[PDB]
């Protein structure tokens, strides 16, 4: 039942682009 | 928590603006 | 020339799956 | 120092495992 | 319930390329 | 409509070939 | 000396996005 | 014309903003 | 129902990447 | 056979090491 | 002085999508 | 031979087709 891990790759990609060229940090957790 | 409000629904863009540094 | 900004989306991608859905942080700086 | 090693030249994996959490 | 907006991020990339240097519009509606 | 086409069924080459200018 | 088709390819990835799901025209032209 | 503005320098976000519907 | 297509390409970009430039096939079938 | 064994779970790395010439 | 690396990974994403769900090999040799 | 034809000039669509199974 994979999805978790192919869907926090779909936010990645757009996540460091919203920023533009500044940093990001990346935790999964509750 | 971007795997869980996200991944259930698309973020809005100022939500996912208050993550960046 | 751009350049800098697609080298970093290469590493992206190959950054987060090596964790293998742990966690991870982006902070190109010197 | 990701874009300063690896963008010149593909870095190795332990050096790039070193690098998550 | 995401896949629409995954989906059309997997055609996009996918029809750029059959143009081959040409151009196209992308445009979802009914 | 690309999005009810080929989202719900991998639309063949000819019919994404009409999509181009 | 390829560098223009894999240029235009990461802004079409980049540019669908700043949308959010309303539609864009891509036309490389003078 | 994106390809004579952003592949030789990376355009703003603005200038992007111009360029959707 | 798309999602054995999308499904194959987020293998090939995690397959390659294990050889470490040594080479690999990809044959899909039963 | 990496469609039937992958796509229904992410294979183990030691698995998809054995698909590597 | 990267770059066959990444040039590599430009090809492997337009090969497979060519065949459109068929299979295909990956060899660099001379 | 797709990495001394392709990556010093992007291959024709008919030349990268003779190389699909
Ligand atoms: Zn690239
Ligand atoms: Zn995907």
């Amino acid at each position: 039942f994979v999805n978790q891990h192919l869907c926090g790759s779909h936010l990645v990609e757009a996540l460091y682009l919203v920023c533009g060229e500044r940093g990001f940090f990346y935790t999964p957790k509750t | 928590g971007i795997v869980e409000q996200c991944c259930t629904s698309i973020c809005s863009l100022y939500q996912l603006e208050n993550y960046c540094n």
